[PDB]
Parts: C-alpha cells; sequence; structure tokens
C-alpha cells in the first residue's frame, strides 16, 4: 500500500479517459491504510485536482466526494479541513446527475460518524437537512419510478 | 489633382442611374465613351483611387442588368483585345464572369467565337496576378459559354494550358489545371473529353525510367486531382490503370514538392474512384489479368495471389513512416511532417476499399533474422498517436475510425468467424478490443485540431459498432462526445453534432435496458444512464443558444435528423425496444392551393405524431424561458427548418398545443409577441425565419375553420391574422421605399417602431448595389425579400375579395418597386391575388402480419384591371432573362388569364409574345439551351390551353423533334406529354385521327416507368367510352411488353419502377392475359449475362410482376395443364448453368 501512493499522484499532478478511473482506485485499498502518515498523502492530492481539472466533469465528479471525505475523518476535522469539506458536499447534490448525487451523500456519513464536529460546522448539517425532506414526499407514494438506490 | 481625381469620376456615376430613359438614341452614345473612363480610375497608381473608383464602377452595371444588358457586353469584350496593362485587365475579367449567365442564348453563339482569341492570350502572360483570376472565370465562363462550341474550337484551347504547365511559378502552375478541368465537365461531350486528357499526360511521363524535368512531373498531378471527382468514346478501364502505377514511382522520387504532389493525388482516387479502376483492385488476381528506405521483397503490383491493395499498403509504410525491424518511431528529420501526414490518410481510405491489406506482413520475404529479431506487421501505423502535432495524432486518430467501420461492413458484422481466417494466414494478434481505446483517447487530447479530426472517426465508427457483436464498447463512444460538446472552437463543435444526428436513438435506447455494469461504470454510479433525455436537452437544443451563427446553423438540421429517431417510452404502438428497431427495418425492406396547406384527411402514423411533438415542446420553452439575445434568436431558425421537412399541415396533432381545442393553430401566439416588439425584428438573419414560420400556424386551420375577414369564421384566430396582414404589408412597404431612394393601410411613417426598421434594410442595400456578386443564396435582403412575398401569398388565399377590395389598390404599387430586385416570388405574389380578386403492434404485426395482408387484398381487387401595367412588365423579362427558375413562374400566370378568361389583348395588335415560344425550341432538340428541364413541363401546358379558343394539329409536331432528335428521355421527351395527354384524353371525326397518333408514339417509348403511368389514363376511359374498343388496345401492349421482359429492355431499376407496372395488370383486360402462351414464354428465360448488377437486377423484376398475374388472374388449373405441352425443362437456370453466366 506504500507503493500505490507514489504511483496515482504523478498521474495526476494523462487524457480523460484515465483521469477518471486513477481517483477510483484509490478509494477501494483505503480499507487497508495502516499508518496516520498514509491518510495525509491521500488528501493533499485530491485538493490540488479540483482546482485545476474542470468542474463540469460529472464522471469524475462522483468518485471524488467520495475520495476527499473519507481522509478528513481520519484526519482530524479541524478548522482548516472544515471549510474545504464542507463546501464540496453542498453543490454536488444540487446536481442533475443521478448517479452523482448518491456518492456524495456517503460522505456525509464519515463526517457525521464519529469526530465530535466543529460547532460552525454543524450548523450545516441543516444545509443536508433540507434535502432529505424534500425527496421521501416524492418517494412515499411510488418509489417504483423513481430508483432503488437511490 | 489626386483630389480632383476622386470627384471626377464619382459624378459620372449617378447621371446615368438617375436618367431614367434608356434606349434612346440619345442614350447610346453616352454609355460607350465614359464606361471605359472608369477603369483609368483604376489603372492609376494610388490607393486611395483604386479602392474608390472600383466600387463605384459595381454601381452601374447592378442598376442595368435588367434594362441595358446588350449594351454593356459590348464595351467590355473591347478591353481585353485591347490586352492592357496587368492592373487594368484585372479587374475588368471579374464583371465578366458574373455576366456570362446572364446573356442569351439567341446572342451566345457571336461571344464565342470572340473570346478564344482572347483567351489565349491571357494564358501567354507571365503575370502572376493576372493568371489568377482566369482561374476564377474559366470556371464561370465556360460554364455558360460552354454547349455553344463544336469539337474543333476546344481542341484548340487545351494545347495552350499544357504549355503552361511548363512554367515554374507554383502561382502560375495551379491556375492552369482548374481550367483543363472546368472546360470538360461542359464542352459539348461531357464523357469524351475526359478520355482525351489522360492520353496527353501519360506520354509526358511515358516509360519513367527517363529524365521528366521535375518542375514539369508536378504539372500533370495537379489536373488529376480535379478530373477524378469528375470520372463518376468513355476513359477506359485500361486507360485508368496506367494512372496507378505511375505514381507509386513517384511517391519514392526524391523531393519534397513532388513527394506531395503525388500523395494527395492517392488520398482523393480511393475516396471518389472511378469504378472502372475500383473493381481492378478489390479483385483477386487484379492487375495480373490486365497484363494478359524499403529493403525486402514486397512484391509488386504485378504479382498474383494477392489483391493490388494488399500491395499498396506495404509500399507507403516501409518508405514513409515504418521501419521494418521493430515498432519504432521514423524521426521527423528523415521525413517531414507535412509529408507524414498525407500517408496516414491514405492508409485509411483504401480500408474501407479492401480491409484485409491493414492485417497483412510488411516484407513478403521477411527480413534477415541474423540483424533483427522479430518482424512486425502493419500495427505499427496505429503507434503514432503519441507523435507530436496534430495531424499525425489527429490522421491516426481517422485511421482507427474506418478500420471499424470496413470490417463490419465486409463480413456482415459477424467479428468472430472473420478473425480465424487472417490469424492462421498472417499470424497477427490484432484485434478490435485494441484500438477503441486507442480512438478513446484522441477524444481527449489538449489541441482543438487534435480534436477536429478525432470526431469525424466517430462518425463512421458508431453505427457499425452499435448493432454489432462489440456493442459494448460501442456506447462509450458515445458517452465521451457528450464531454466534447463545451470545448471552445468553433469547429470542434459542429463535427460532434453530425455524429449525434446520425446516431439511431432507437438502436441506442435498446441497450441501456441490458446494462448492468455500464449503468454504473466509472465511480459505481446508481440510477438509468439516460443517454436520450441528455443528448436532445443539453446538446442539440443547448448548441442552438450559442454565440456563433455557424453553429447555430448546423443544429437545426439534426433535428430534422432526430425526429424519425427517437423512441420515447411507451406509444400506443411500439412498445418495446426490441419492437422499435423492427419497424424502421421492414418498411425499407417489404413494400392548385399554395405549399402551405392541405385538406386531406391526411394518412398519417399515430407513432410519427409522437416524436414530433416533444421536440416543439422543449424548443418552445428556450424561446420564452430563456434570458439571452441568443436563445431566443437561433431558436426561430429552428423551427422554420422543421415546417418545410415536416409540415404543420400533414403533421398537425405533433404541432397542437391549446388552440382550437379539439386542423390546428399550434404555437403561433407567442411568435407574434416576439415580432411586434422593437427589439427582434431589427437584424435580417432571423427576421426572415419568422415570417416564414408564422405562415404556416395560421394555415393548418384551414381545414376546419373556413365556413372583417368573413372566410375565417373563427373569431379567436382572426387577431392573429389581422397581425401578420398587418405585418406584411408594412415591411413591403420599407422594402419599396428602400429600393428606390424615398424619404420615409400599410404605413411606417409615424410608428417610431418601424423607423428602426428602415436603418437595417438600408445597411443590406448598400452592400449589393457596391458589390457585383450575382450568385448568392445568402444576401439577407435578397434572402430577406424572398421571405416577405411568400407569406403574403399564403394569407390571400384565407382573404376574400371583401377584404382585399380596399386593398387591391395598395399592394400593386409596391410590386412595381419590388419587380426588379426579385421578379421569381414577385409574381408568386401576384399569381395569388388574381385567385382571390375572382373567387378562387408487437413484432408479429410489424414484422408478419400487416405487411402479409396489404399483399392479399390487393389480389382481389385484381380480380376484377389594375394589372394591365403589372401585367405588361413580366412579359419583357422573360424574353430577355436567363435564369430559369424565373422562367417557370412565368408560364404559370398566363395559364390562368385563359382560364379565367381574360380576353387575348395582352399582344393588341401582334402575336410578340406566341412567336418567342417557338423559337425555344430550336435550342433543346439541338442542346442549346442551359436548364431546358425545369421548364419543358411547363412550356407545354400553356400551348395546349390556348388551343381551346396554336392548334392541336401544331402541337404534337412539336413534342415529336426533341424524342428522336435531341436529349434523353426522362427529363425532355416523357415530361412533354404528361401535359399533352392528360389534356387529351381525359378532357367529332376531326378528334378520332389525333388519338391514334399520340398512342403509337409511347410503344418506341413503353421501356421506361414513367411512360407507364401517363397509360393507366388510357385504359380506364375506353371502359367508360366503348368497351368494343377498350379490348383491342390490350391486346396490342400485350405482344411489346412481354417480348421486353424476355430481353430485359424494360427499366424497372426502381421501387417506383415495380410499383406502375403491377397496376397495369389489374387494368388490362383479362382478355388480351386469357391464353397463358405468351406470359410463360416471356417468363422462363435467361438474361444474357449475369455479371453485372446492372443486368441481374432487370432479371429479377420481370419474373415478380408476371407472377402477379398467375395468381390473381388465372387460377393453378389453368397453368399446369400447359408446361406439359411447351417443354420448359427444370433444368433451366441450374447450378451448373447459373456459374457460367456470372464469369461469361
Amino acid at each position: 500500500s506504500q507503493f500505490l501512493l507514489e504511483l496515482y499522484s504523478r498521474w495526476i499532478l494523462t487524457p480523460a479517459i484515465l483521469i477518471s478511473e486513477v481517483v477510483r482506485s484509490l478509494l477501494v485499498v483505503s480499507d487497508l491504510f495502516t499508518e496516520r502518515n498514509q491518510f495525509e498523502l491521500m488528501y493533499v492530492t485530491l485538493t490540488e485536482l479540483r482546482r485545476v481539472h474542470p468542474s463540469e466533469d460529472e464522471i469524475l465528479a462522483q468518485y471524488l466526494v467520495p475520495a476527499t471525505c473519507k481522509a478528513a475523518a481520519v484526519l482530524g476535522m479541524d478548522k482548516a479541513v472544515a471549510e474545504p469539506v464542507s463546501r464540496l458536499l453542498e453543490s454536488t447534490l444540487r446536481s442533475s446527475h443521478l448517479p452523482s448525487r448518491v456518492g456524495a451523500l456517503h460522505g456525509v456519513l464519515y463526517v457525521l460518524e464519529c469526530d465530535l464536529l466543529d460547532d460552525t460546522a454543524k450548523q450545516l448539517i441543516p444545509v443536508i437537512s433540507d434535502y432529505l425532506l424534500s425527496n421521501l414526499k416524492g418517494i412515499a407514494h411510488c418509489v417504483n419510478i423513481h430508483s432503488q438506490q437511490h | 489633382t489626386k483630389k480632383d481625381r476622386v470627384n471626377h469620376c464619382l459624378t459620372i456615376c449617378e447621371n446615368i442611374v438617375a436618367q431614367s430613359v434608356r434606349n434612346s438614341p440619345e442614350f447610346q452614345k453616352l454609355l460607350g465613351i465614359a464606361m471605359e473612363l472608369f477603369l483609368l480610375c483604376s489603372d492609376d497608381a494610388e490607393s486611395d483611387v483604386r479602392m474608390v473608383a472600383d466600387e463605384c464602377l459595381n454601381k452601374v452595371i447592378k442598376a442595368l442588368m435588367d434594362s441595358n444588358l446588350p449594351r454593356l457586353q459590348l464595351e467590355l469584350y473591347k478591353e481585353i483585345k485591347k490586352n492592357g496593362a496587368p492592373r487594368s485587365l484585372r479587374a475588368a475579367l471579374w464583371r465578366f464572369a458574373e455576366l456570362a449567365h446572364l446573356v442569351r442564348p439567341q446572342k451566345c453563339r457571336p461571344y464565342l467565337v470572340n473570346l478564344l482569341p482572347c483567351l489565349t492570350r491571357t494564358s501567354k502572360r507571365p503575370e502572376e496576378s493576372v493568371q489568377e483570376t482566369l482561374a476564377a472565370a474559366v470556371p464561370k465562363i465556360m460554364a455558360s459559354f460552354g454547349n455553344f462550341a463544336n469539337d474543333n474550337e476546344i481542341k484548340v484551347l487545351l494545347k495552350a494550358f499544357i504549355a503552361n504547365l511548363k512554367s515554374s511559378s507554383p502561382t502560375i502552375r495551379r491556375t492552369a489545371a482548374g481550367s483543363a478541368v472546368s472546360i470538360c465537365q461542359h464542352s459539348r461531350r461531357t464523357q469524351y473529353f475526359y478520355s482525351w486528357l489522360l492520353n496527353v499526360l501519360l506520354g509526358l511521363l511515358v516509360p519513367v525510367e527517363d529524365e521528366h524535368s521535375t518542375l514539369l512531373i508536378l504539372g500533370v498531378l495537379l489536373t488529376l486531382r480535379y478530373l477524378v471527382p469528375l470520372l463518376q468514346v468513355s476513359p477506359s478501364a485500361e486507360q485508368l490503370v496506367q494512372v496507378y502505377e505511375l505514381t507509386l514511382h513517384h511517391t519514392q522520387h526524391q523531393d519534397h514538392n513532388v513527394v506531395t504532389g503525388a500523395l494527395e493525388l492517392l488520398q482523393q482516387l480511393f475516396r471518389t474512384p472511378p469504378p472502372e479502376l475500383l473493381q481492378t483492385l478489390t479483385a483477386v488476381g487484379g492487375i495480373g489479368q490486365l497484363t494478359a528506405r524499403i529493403k525486402g521483397d514486397i512484391g509488386q503490383s504485378t504479382d498474383d495471389d494477392s489483391a493490388p491493395l494488399v500491395h499498396c499498403v506495404r509500399l507507403l509504410s516501409a518508405s514513409f513512416l515504418l521501419t521494418g525491424g521493430k515498432n519504432v518511431l521514423v524521426p521527423d528529420r528523415d521525413v517531414r511532417v507535412s509529408v507524414k501526414a498525407l500517408a496516414l490518410s491514405c492508409v485509411g481510405a483504401a480500408v474501407a476499399l479492401h480491409p484485409e491489406s491493414f492485417f497483412s506482413k510488411l516484407y513478403k520475404v521477411p527480413l534477415d533474422t541474423t540483424e533483427y529479431p522479430e518482424e512486425q506487421y502493419v500495427s505499427d501505423i496505429l503507434n503514432y498517436i503519441d507523435h507530436g502535432d496534430p495531424q499525425v495524432r489527429g490522421a491516426t486518430a481517422i485511421l482507427c475510425g474506418t478500420l471499424i467501420c470496413s470490417i463490419l461492413s465486409r463480413s456482415r458484422f459477424h467479428v468472430g468467424d472473420w478473425m480465424g481466417t487472417i490469424r492462421t494466414l498472417t499470424g497477427n494478434t490484432f484485434s478490435l478490443a485494441d484500438c477503441i481505446p486507442l480512438l478513446r483517447k484522441t477524444l481527449k487530447d489538449e489541441s482543438s485540431v487534435t480534436c477536429k479530426l478525432a470526431c469525424t472517426a466517430v462518425r463512421n465508427c458508431v453505427m457499425s459498432l452499435c448493432s454489432s457483436s462489440y456493442s459494448e464498447l460501442g456506447l462509450q463512444l458515445i458517452i465521451d462526445v457528450l464531454t466534447l460538446r463545451n470545448s471552445s472552437y468553433w469547429l470542434v463543435r459542429t463535427e460532434l453534432l453530425e455524429t449525434l444526428a446520425e446516431i439511431d436513438f432507437r438502436l441506442v435506447s435498446f441497450l441501456e435496458a441490458k446494462a448492468e455494469n455500464l449503468h454504473r461504470g466509472a465511480h459505481h454510479y446508481t440510477g438509468l444512464l439516460k443517454l436520450q433525455e441528455r443528448v436532445l436537452n443539453n446538446v442539440v437544443i443547448h448548441l442552438l443558444g450559442d454565440e456563433d451563427p455557424r453553429v447555430r446553423h448546423v443544429a437545426a438540421a439534426s433535428l430534422i435528423r432526430l425526429v424519425p429517431k427517437l423512441f420515447y417510452k411507451c406509444d400506443q404502438g411500439q412498445a418495446d425496444p426490441v419492437v422499435a428497431v423492427a419497424r424502421d427495418q421492414s418498411s425499407v425492406y417489404l413494400k392548385r392551393i399554395y405549399r402551405g396547406y392541405n385538406l386531406l384527411p391526411s394518412i398519417t402514423d399515430v407513432t410519427m405524431e409522437n416524436n414530433l411533438s416533444r421536440v416543439i415542446a422543449a424548443v418552445s420553452h428556450e424561446l420564452i424561458t430563456s434570458t439571452t439575445r441568443a436563445l431566443t434568436f437561433g431558436c426561430c431558425e429552428a423551427l422554420c427548418l422543421l415546417s418545410t421537412a415536416f409540415p404543420v399541415c400533414i403533421w398537425s396533432l405533433g404541432w397542437h398545443c391549446g388552440v382550437p381545442p379539439l386542423c390546428t393553430v399550434g404555437m403561433a401566439t407567442m411568435i407574434l409577441t416576439l415580432l411586434s416588439s422593437a427589439w427582434f425584428p431589427l437584424d435580417l438573419s432571423a427576421h426572415q425565419d419568422a415570417l416564414i414560420l408564422a405562415g404556416n400556424l395560421l394555415a393548418a386551420s384551414a381545414p376546419k375553420s373556413l365556413r372583417v375577414w368573413p372566410a375565417l369564421g373563427d373569431r379567436a384566430l382572426v387577431p392573429m391574422v389581422e397581425q401578420l396582414f398587418s405585418h406584411l404589408l408594412k415591411v413591403i412597404n420599407i422594402c419599396a421605399h428602400v429600393l428606390d431612394d424615398v424619404a420615409p393601410l400599410g404605413s411606417f411613417y409615424h410608428l417610431p417602431s418601424y423607423l428602426r426598421l428602415h436603418d437595417v434594410l438600408k445597411a443590406t442595400h448598400a452592400n449589393y448595389k457596391v458589390t457585383l456578386d450575382l450568385q448568392n443564396s445568402t444576401e439577407k435582403f435578397g434572402g430577406f425579400l424572398r421571405s416577405a412575398l411568400d407569406v403574403l401569398s399564403q394569407i390571400l388565399e384565407l382573404a376574400t375579395l371583401q377584404d382585399i377590395g380596399k386593398c387591391v389598390e395598395e399592394i400593386l404599387g409596391y410590386l412595381k418597386s419590388c419587380f426588379s430586385r426579385e421578379p421569381m416570388m414577385a409574381t408568386v405574389c401576384v399569381q395569388q391575388l388574381l385567385k382571390t380578386l375572382f373567387g378562387t403492434p408487437g413484432l408479429y404485426h410489424y414484422c408478419f402480419m400487416a405487411p402479409y395482408t396489404h399483399f392479399t387484398q390487393a389480389l382481389a381487387d385484381a380480380s376484377l384591371r389594375l394589372f394591365e401595367p403589372l401585367v405588361i412588365k413580366a412579359l419583357k423579362q422573360y424574353t430577355t432573362t436567363t435564369c430559369v427558375q424565373l422562367q417557370k413562374q412565368v408560364l404559370d400566370l398566363l395559364a390562368q388569364l385563359v382560364q379565367l378568361r381574360v380576353n387575348y389583348c395582352l399582344l393588341d395588335s401582334d402575336q410578340v409574345f406566341i412567336g418567342f415560344v417557338l423559337k425555344q425550341f430550336e435550342y433543346i432538340e439541338v442542346g442549346q439551351f442551359r436548364e431546358s428541364e425545369a421548364i419543358i413541363p411547363n412550356i407545354f401546358f400553356f400551348l395546349v390551353l390556348l388551343s381551346y379558343e396554336i392548334g392541336i394539329p401544331k402541337i404534337i409536331q412539336l413534342c415529336d423533334g426533341i424524342m428522336a432528335s435531341g436529349r434523353k428521355a426522362v427529363t425532355h421527351a416523357i415530361p412533354a406529354l404528361q401535359p399533352i395527354v392528360h389534356d387529351l384524353f381525359v378532357l367529332g371525326k376531326e378528334l378520332e385521327t389525333q388519338k391514334e397518333v399520340v398512342v403509337s408514339m409511347l410503344l418506341r417509348l413503353i421501356q421506361y416507368h414513367q411512360v407507364l403511368e401517363m397509360f393507366i389514363l388510357v385504359l380506364q376511359q375506353c371502359h367508360k367510352e366503348n368497351e368494343d374498343k377498350w379490348k383491342r388496345l390490350s391486346r396490342q401492349i400485350a405482344d411489346i411488353i412481354l417480348p421486353m421482359l424476355a430481353k430485359q429492355q424494360m427499366h424497372i431499376d426502381s421501387h417506383e419502377a415495380l410499383g406502375v407496372l403491377n397496376t397495369l395488370f389489374e387494368i388490362l383486360a383479362p382478355s388480351s392475359l386469357r391464353p397463358v402462351d405468351m406470359l410463360l414464354r416471356s417468363m422462363f428465360v435467361t438474361p444474357n449475362t449475369m455479371a453485372s448488377v446492372s443486368t441481374v437486377q432487370l432479371w429479377i423484376s420481370g419474373i415478380l410482376a408476371i407472377l402477379r398475374v398467375l395468381i390473381s388472374q388465372s387460377t393453378e388449373d389453368i397453368v399446369l395443364s400447359r408446361i406439359q405441352e411447351l417443354s420448359f425443362s427444370p433444368y433451366l437456370i441450374s447450378c451448373t448453368v447459373i456459374n457460367r453466366l456470372r464469369d461469361g
């Protein structure tokens, strides 16, 4: 797992076909990172991408919102880390891409899971609380129509 | 006097046009003298003088193309013979090619003889600026002065230009090459002069092992890039194979200007090949039957056991772009990257012809296993995706497009079985799993020149995969082009939408339901992969809202190509996506009111009315809920191109939204509020498309509403028609005050909203009168004046005499000023006013059970006067015009003054107009007339209808000349009789003799299937007039056509052609078909040779149309008693007899 951190950073920092499938291989092995040295290198490569890679690449948009959010949970959810992580979850829930809606909601959990979260950033749980009320009243009667794993 | 010289030239110009007196013996002398003086103003060398006084000479001509054309063109021929200065002779030569198609064919033959002494001197001139404009006039002059010369005059002219291939200037070499090839399109015999230029040039390169003066080697290869587009006694099949071996020696002859000359000649002979040359290369033996840096045995193009296109890919690779030892690039130092670019585009156009070349070994005899470890195949061509610049990674982007296009069409989508045969023959390991990820990568490339060439590779390649076994990988390339919709190069976005117009989105919706991992794809998405609503809302309607006028026009034509191909879910026809693909491939393989509107019951497809009502739902939504200037402006251009392919009157249930709630008025209430704003009409590029679309939506109410404006009969519909008829008389009121320089019911003075429309029609009219260019489709005043006389026509049909009786004064004044600019559709405004001033389903249904029962149901039936100033002006135009779109609308204006009985006083004393129609029959038989095709159906309707008042004895002698002494029949002779037969057989002793004459002429012409529609009219009157005469005439054409069907003289090449001949045997009398002696000797026949699909195709149409008679007209009992007497052996076409004909 140390040999795979060196390889996938030099490709990011490659064609647009290979941009999307490299962010997805790094989120799966994340079960097996065994050191606090190893989780710190993961969060650094993913934030230099978003400011450089275009925002309208919605295949690439839905693998990285699961990727950037599981780093900041093992890491401290601190004031220099909350303001980059909290802003990215609000926008992708407004996206029209319905499998991009689903990857961004797993990133809510790990932030909400264990760390005693910052007091100003937990006032942005009513950002994520408001999205849940709107899509149950439409999927109360009919569930066969809308989706299954959304 | 340099500022004194400027004021002199400009005051002569205005005092000729403002004379308003022409054809006068005082006015003739004045125009000759000061016309040569306009060019001395240009001959004097100052850019303040040369620019100013050349735009002023164009003000004279265009205001005088109507009045004095024979006076203009006589002063102008004088200056070329003067052979003046190279600046003086040049700008006169622009003027003379644009007025070549304005001459009359009466005076044309004197103009041809005088130019060939004048056109050879300007070919001998070494001025590189004088030689350029002649390659932009010998296209235009000898296409209108083409047909008037014999075989003597045109052989002299082509020996001169080849002596202009012997010069060393690159500007003078390419102007003598486009002059030889523009004549042979128009010479006298278009096919005889193609074979004559190929004999002259190959003696300039007769045997190639000589010294050929390498400037003169480049002269012969540039005349051949212009003529191979035209090759598709004739140019022989052995004449064209001498062209092809000449170039492969010249891809090796070292230079950089001679290597690049024979590589543009090879890229174009595979794209548009001549069909004689095209069969000799795909063939296995190939050239062997016609005769009876590289370091290996390639095997030349004479060898058998391999096609020559297997040979021609081995040769262009090891010399230019590949080294025979290892997968390695060749350096750019050795071969230029302008020379490596044209060699990747020639390997791709041959795979579309012979796809077995790309899998071959590079050397036939292997090359020295001591030096090199392994030998390689031609797959290192596909390692030039990483090579540097655009147009090499982009021209190996296009080498993988047509390698996938042409294996699927070669072996019929059997990528399993066809790849097995090659691998044991040439042992390469190259599947199509290793080329689509090479094509997925160049779509994501950086440079915007690299992205234009990789998206034409998906125009060829995603209609063949998606219906093949590799259609897992075929759907992914639909997905990635959708990310290419927002790149900022305007040529990158318009070759996307052509590969999203050629998509069949009913076959694309079928693969989505079968996918389970492809819906996820990358990053494991949840939900459906909705291609169709994402490619129609977020590209095609979205690219209507682009800033460019180039990008907005191309997106409309795709919604003409998308609407038959949608498949929205759960129609009341096609249910599944399985049943959707099955109905577009069964129609293929199993079978006077104005132009706006319709009165039929209008039989229509129920499920094709559903796909056209979802594309007018999302299009009226980015026109009302839009926030930009650019969304409102280029989506009135996408609604005017639906209504000219999917008209509103035929498809009204798709266009219907609301109004009259039931034959519809769809969506026409929004668009009048666009026009009544003072913002939207101020630009003529899309105000002319909002007037052709508001007349299509008030005419579809005509089958319903008709029983102020008393004929409308629907008071919720009258303010929509009150507005446009108020809107179209104020736009012929601003076009009348512009064509005549006059200061500013229909009145735009007191409106400040339409004083803004007077400054916009005056910017587009100062560029026409100053810049002479006659043949432009898009002019934006000449395009705008075409739009507002088309829709003033369509409303008058709804009007009556009582509404127009206060306006017949009004609309006739404007057209006298609106006559000269566009008279073609200013009589279409006059043709209509006189009408209304004188009153006038589940995949068993579709594949079998619905087409099986149209078969058996047609067999049981087989067992069965303010116009007087305006009318006189339109007759002076027909004698002096030359455009034959205007000559067709003037023969319909005179067939309406004789039906509506206007007395024959248009020619009060003489017979001036009727004498001129007889002379035009002299120019068609000989062929000295340019566009006789679009006038010969309407010349003959005017003549027969006057004789009820030239008599029908004289009318039928003119038609006999065209047929036997003149051109072919399907343009001239067969449309000549459609006016006569319908007006003689349908509508005492003098009338009996003339019916015997017309039936004898068609027997000489039975061979054509348009002549068999005229003869279904003849048999239906004899069953009504006299049934004794009905049976005599069906026996005479019984023993003519059945001797033709055995010798295959009957042109049944079309499916328009088999439909006409089967309604003939129903209506032919059954007494003439009752002996089965005749129908069987015409049936059981063998053709001459079945080698060619011109001859295989007419023998199997004689067997399908005499077999519709042995099933209905005679039962089973009668047929088989006869063949016991007639020894018709069953070895007639047997497997021994069919084998010797395809070869023979």
